[PDB]
RNA sequence: CGUCAAAGCACUUUGCAAAAGCUAACGUAUCUGUUUCUUGCCUUUUACCAGAAACAGCCGUUUGUAAGGUGUGCUAAUUUGACUGUAUAGUUUUUGUAAUCUUUU
């Protein structure tokens, strides 16, 4: 399966571990066995931060996950114009008839 | 100036401007829905696939995404920045003959020759509502509240439905024959329908009575669709006929403006948002900007 | 509109008044669809020989098109059928006469 | 009223969108005709002596001009000796007044070359056991004879022709088709026509 | 060999037959040549009319000849032209080849002495046909034609069974002769015309 | 599986990571594995305490393995398709 | 399509069919043959209502009577004895009874189409019934 | 082979567009002409000899796209793409060493 799985790419996630701990970032990469690439990552241990990087983590460290914001980031046709004019017609009446 | 620009091959149908009016959008029998500017007058894309012809265009209120609504079953819809397709609403199994749009882009209405109305979701790609009336229907409007949906026959009565309920609430009457085009004003308070009768009749949308019957602008044997608008006032009502002349009227009930300039019968008139500015096209293979000081 | 005005040329015969673009008769171009103009002709034609005929022929309807095919069918001749040559049998297709 | 309303509407609508139509009219291929009727164009015309036809003569001499353009299209078709007659596709003129051959030979290479080996070889081996050899006489026919009645020749059936002893053993996955004019057309060794 | 230009395909035998002048059919080779070889001959004969030349009749092989015998006034008007003549010898060259297949379905012939009578005609045409003097590049392929021949026949002749006719092996001597008419056939439009 | 692949790219850089022990590990790395092994020197420890060490030569489990930390540089790297029948990813120039 | 002793041997239903199919044959060379009388266009009239006839025999056979093999059946029309593009149109509605496949031309006609004959004798008038000029049809309609 | 998405499908007729983008057979084929020059054989010019450069035609080829035709299916068949495509309860991830308590700030 994994459908699911890619549609989360590059996308900024909350990743809850066993520990308890919550890392932070982007994912880059994705695997049969959950292990997570993180790109720019961020823990919360609980008013607490740290920065590391690049970080893998394991599919038995991980709990849950969680996606805290989006991914980051027929040219001219024949038609031409003209001017005016509007010219009279002598006849009146519909288009077929006469 | 006037600017009787040139372009499709065949019949056109259905130019009409953007919400923000800085765009025109065309296409009839060509297969091939022409994209211009509006103040330096050039094309744009060639947004080509409809294996049918074009019977009604609409921009969607994001102006950015185009439905078609062509002859065979398909409504289209395309990325006008892009230009690439999005989907195929296959649903009907005949010729559509109208569409329509609300606030929320997402809901559209079309109306067959299976004598079938069909409310889409731009998400689904299949049918929310089917509404299956007798004889083949033709024209379709929906109000600005997202509430009430115009229906347009064969038997001379606009029919009015609404989404929650799903009942014959009430029937127009007194329009003899045909209707080609409806339109809910910019209040959403107000019809506007071409008969075959030639009787170009504003209805009440809330008592439901008639208001004013127009009396001069001429259907005949070419059996075309031929339009009406509401301008953005709601002062001016502009009408084309197959006498190639764009009968604008006062609404007060005299005609004002009346331009010829082509030379075959005419379809769909419409108005731009804020400056007046008049789209007429016409089988003739050309269209209009009248203006007015 | 704006009219002309004016005492109006009295001499004026029959010839002078109106306004041609080709000599015989103002001619200027028509979109009609086809079907139409060829829907149209027809009508126009049988009105033609009506009179000459002296014979309104009814109106057109449903159904009755099937009487009036049976009854020009009726006259015409059987198919001789594939496979004969000769006649006695013999094989007329469309070709077949009424009589 | 009703019904005969929509029956109006539902034909005008045909008239403009309608399944398989163009413009207004059904639109169809130019199908070919049948062979019969371009051989009796040529014995009717004859010799354009006869006033029934004094109309076509101002085109014939109009056809002089592509005559040089029938030539070529003719000789790049030319049977070959491996097969007994050929049949090809024409473009003429209702006026009896000219036939294009509309083909181009078109063949596949490695299998030609093979064909027009065989040949030599049995044209080497026939020289040799033959002895008296006599060659065409040329003029073929006099000057003042008139040209073959073609209703003649359709008679006559046509005589074998070349080709090589293909022993069953060895040569199976040939012989089924190593004389062929479009060789394998029918099955998935090839395009379609 | 220059790399060839960019163009959309114009094909000439595929416009005449989107108009309604022209119609379509399959038939026999043999048949369509002999069509020919009588449409040339009418249409050099209507020409020959419409002039008033009416004292010097082509016969039937493409041969043109007075029978009055003519004063010098008389002459002058005959005097055909160096277009007319190449047509004329092309024709004459379109009979030989078209004949000697007629000829081989009576059965006068046979397939062995066929294909050696079609390789005499290519590798003689400078003899048969009287062309090279209305068109004198024509030489040209005349002399290639021959130093096929010798090509050929040292090799095929030769081994142990080598003197006179057999060959037939005429591929390469037909080749010449067609892309010959490739460049021909634009240039004897424009002369026609 | 990229996962593992970025980690083999690591190799000869320098590597922080975090074991079920508690303990975190720093320094150059040798030799790794599908298993997620690796083979690392003059490694720098820090435990709960806060209790620094110095190992000249270590082999490891995965299992006991919670994450690690990469160099910088390793985001650019490439991150390929692979495919139903390969075990490492790898450019790949045939079918698929 | 001329076949010779020394050849490929039709389907086994074949021979049973092999006289009417010489009947044929036999009539179209004595109208090649002959002289016309009318007009060149009326001339070649005779040809077209044969070949109709020809193709009828194969469709009847195969379609209805069901007396032939699919394998002799697509023979036939490989040999060209049946025009396919012809009975093609036999099998769709309201082509159930078509004379020639040029009546049914848009593109041959000065303006618009359709050989006077395919018009159903309802709706034209009694002066311009008369005959078509390419093949002598005379009601193609399927019906009238 | 498997999934998902798109699309009727195979075969065919015309129309309309293109076909050095980084040195390379649109065509492993190959013919005529015009102009400008150079040499041949020559005096009637044409018709030609055999080299060059510059232009042209003609016989063909491929691709995309549009509309059609025949046969088959639109209660199906075929094509086309896309894909992070495999099954493991017994030691390195998805059938648990977990559970629980207490003290310090």
């Amino acid at each position: 399966g994994t459908t699911k799985m890619v549609s989360l790419l590059n996308h900024s996630l909350n990743v809850t571990t066993k520990d308890g701990r919550t890392f932070v970032g982007q994912l880059l990469a994705f695997d049969g066995f959950m292990n997570l690439v993180l790109s720019d990552c961020q823990e919360y241990r609980h008013e607490e931060k740290r920065m590391l990087g690049l970080v893998i983590l394991r599919g038995e460290f991980i709990v849950s996950l969680s996606v805290q914001g989006p991914p980051p980031m027929l040219l001219s046709g024949p038609g031409v114009a003209r001017p005016a004019g509007r010219g009279i017609p002598l006849g009146q009446a519909p288009v077929g008839l006469a | 100036p006037n600017l009787q620009m040139f372009g499709h091959t065949a019949e056109v149908l259905v130019a009409r401007f953007d919400p923000s009016g800085s765009y025109f959008a065309s296409g009839g029998m060509d297969r091939q829905i022409l994209l211009w500017n509006v103040f330096d007058v050039k094309n744009y894309g060639v947004l080509n696939g409809c294996k049918g012809a074009i019977t009604d265009l609409q921009w969607s209120r994001d102006s950015r995404v185009v439905y078609c609504s062509s002859s065979d079953t398909h409504l289209m819809s395309w990325d006008a920045v892009s230009g690439q397709k999005i989907r195929k609403h296959k649903g009907h199994a005949g010729v559509v003959n109208a569409l329509d749009v609300l606030k929320v882009s997402e809901l559209l209405t079309s109306v067959s020759d299976d004598c079938t109305m069909k409310v889409w979701d731009s998400r689904s790609k299949d049918c929310i509502k089917t509404i299956e009336e007798k004889y083949p229907l033709t024209a379709v409007a929906i109000a600005q509240q997202g509430t009430q949906v115009f229906i347009g026959g064969i038997d001379g009565a606009i029919k009015i439905w609404d989404l929650r309920n799903n009942h014959c609430s009430h029937v127009l009457k007194g329009h003899k024959d045909i209707i080609t085009s409806l339109a809910i004003s910019k209040d959403g308070s107000s019809l506007l329908s071409n008969s075959m009768d030639n009787t170009v009749r504003i209805f009440d949308v809330k008592a439901q009575r008639q208001l004013q019957i127009f009396e001069g602008a001429i259907h005949g044997q070419e059996h075309n669709l031929l339009g009406v608008a509401w301008s953005r006032n709601s002062r001016f009502v502009g009408a084309g006929s197959s006498d190639k002349n764009v009968y604008v009227w006062s609404a007060t009930g005299d005609l004002r403006y009346v331009l010829p300039g082509h030379e075959g019968s005419v379809n769909h008139v419409d108005f731009h948002p804020h400056q007046d500015i008049i789209l007429s096209c016409s089988s003739d293979r050309t269209i209009f900007l009248g203006e007015l000081n | 509109v704006q009219p002309a005005l004016g005492p109006a040329n009295p001499f004026v015969t029959k010839e002078q008044d109106s306004i041609k673009n080709s000599i015989t008769g103002y001619a200027e171009r028509e979109y009609v669809p086809n079907f139409v103009f060829n829907q149209e002709y027809y009508a126009n034609t049988h009105a033609i020989y009506g009179k000459r005929n002296f014979d309104d022929n009814e109106a057109t309807t449903s159904t009755d098109l099937k009487r009036k095919s049976q009854k020009i069918k009726e006259r015409r001749e059987d198919p001789g059928d594939p496979s004969i040559l000769e006649g006695d049998g013999a094989y007329k297709g469309p070709w077949a006469g009424y009589g | 009223q009703l019904n005969e309303r929509a029956r109006k509407w539902r034909a005008s609508q045909k008239s403009k969108f309608g399944v398989k139509r163009k413009q207004g009219y059904v639109q169809t291929e130019k199908a070919d005709l049948p062979p019969e009727h371009l051989r009796k164009i040529m014995k009717d015309r004859g010799d354009m002596s006869s006033r029934k036809f004094r109309a076509d003569k101002r085109s014939y001499l109009g056809a002089l001009k592509y005559l040089p353009h029938a030539v070529l299209k003719l000789l790049e078709n030319m049977p070959m000796p491996w097969e007994e007659y050929r049949e090809v596709k024409v473009l003429y003129h209702v006026t009896g007044a000219i036939t294009f051959v509309n083909e181009s030979p078109r063949v596949i290479e490695p299998h030609f070359i093979a064909q027009w080996g065989t040949m030599w070889m049995m044209m080497r081996r026939e020289k040799r056991d033959r002895k008296n050899f006599k060659r065409l006489r040329f003029p073929p026919f006099d000057d003042e004879e008139p040209p073959f009645s073609i209703d003649q020749l359709l008679d006559l059936e046509p005589l074998e022709a070349i080709r090589m002893d293909l022993d069953e053993e060895d040569d199976a996955p040939v012989m089924d088709w190593f004389y062929e004019n479009k060789a394998l057309e029918d099955t998935p060794h090839v395009n379609g026509p | 060999m220059a790399h060839p230009k960019s163009h959309t395909n114009r094909s000439l035998l595929r416009q005449l037959k989107n108009t309604k002048f022209f119609q379509s059919t399959s038939i026999d080779w043999v048949e369509a040549g002999l069509q020919v070889c009588r449409q040339g001959y009418n249409m050099l004969q209507l020409l020959i009319h419409r002039k008033g030349l009416t004292y010097l009749h082509l016969d039937y092989n493409c041969n043109l000849k007075p029978t009055k015998t003519l004063t010098t006034k008389e002459r002058k008007k005959s005097r055909f032209g160096n277009a007319f003549h190449l047509m004329r010898e092309i024709l004459r060259l379109t009979k030989l080849i078209v004949d000697s297949h007629v000829q081989y379905r009576l059965g006068n012939i046979d397939a062995y002495q066929l294909a050696d009578g079609l390789h005499y005609i290519f590798n003689h045409v400078g003899q048969l046909t009287g062309m090279y003097r209305y068109k004198y590049r024509l030489m040209r392929q005349i002399r290639a034609c021959k130093d096929f021949k010798h090509l050929i026949y040292y090799r095929f002749n030769t081994g142990p069974v080598g003197k006179g006719p057999g060959c037939g092996f005429w591929a390469p001597s037909w080749r010449v002769w067609l892309f010959f008419l490739r460049g021909i056939v634009p240039l004897l439009e424009r002369w026609l015309g | 599986s990229l996962c593992i692949k970025l980690l083999h790219e690591t190799q000869g850089h320098i590597v922080t990571m975090e074991l079920e022990n508690g303990s975190t590990y720093r320094g150059k790395l040798i030799e790794a594995e599908d298993n997620m092994n690796c083979q690392m020197r003059d490694i720098s420890v820090t435990a709960r305490d806060g209790r620094v060490s110095h190992l000249d030569q270590v082999y490891i489990r995965g299992s006991h393995i919670r994450f690690l930390i990469v160099p910088d540089m390793l985001r650019n790297a490439p991150m390929f398709k692979v495919g139903p029948g390969r075990s490492v990813p790898l450019p790949t120039r045939g079918r698929r | 399509r001329l076949r010779t002793s020394r050849t490929k041997r039709p389907p086994d239903g074949f021979d049973e069919i092999e006289p009417t199919l010489i009947e044929f044959q036999d009539r179209m060379r004595q109208i090649e043959n002959t002289m016309g009388k009318g007009t060149k266009t009326e001339m070649l009239a005779p040809i077209f209502q044969l070949h109709h006839q020809r193709s009828r025999y194969i469709y009847d056979l195969y379609y209805k009577r069901e007396a032939i093999s699919t394998e002799l059946y697509n023979w036939l029309l490989k040999q060209n004895y049946a025009d396919g593009n012809l009975i093609a149109k036999w099998k769709k509605p309201g082509y159930e009874k078509l004379c020639c496949l040029r009546c049914i031309q848009t593109a041959e006609s000065k303006f618009g189409s359709t050989c006077i004959c395919r018009v159903p004798k309802s709706k034209l008038d009694k002066d311009q019934r008369v005959r078509c000029t390419h093949c002598g049809c005379n009601g193609c309609a399927s019906c009238d």
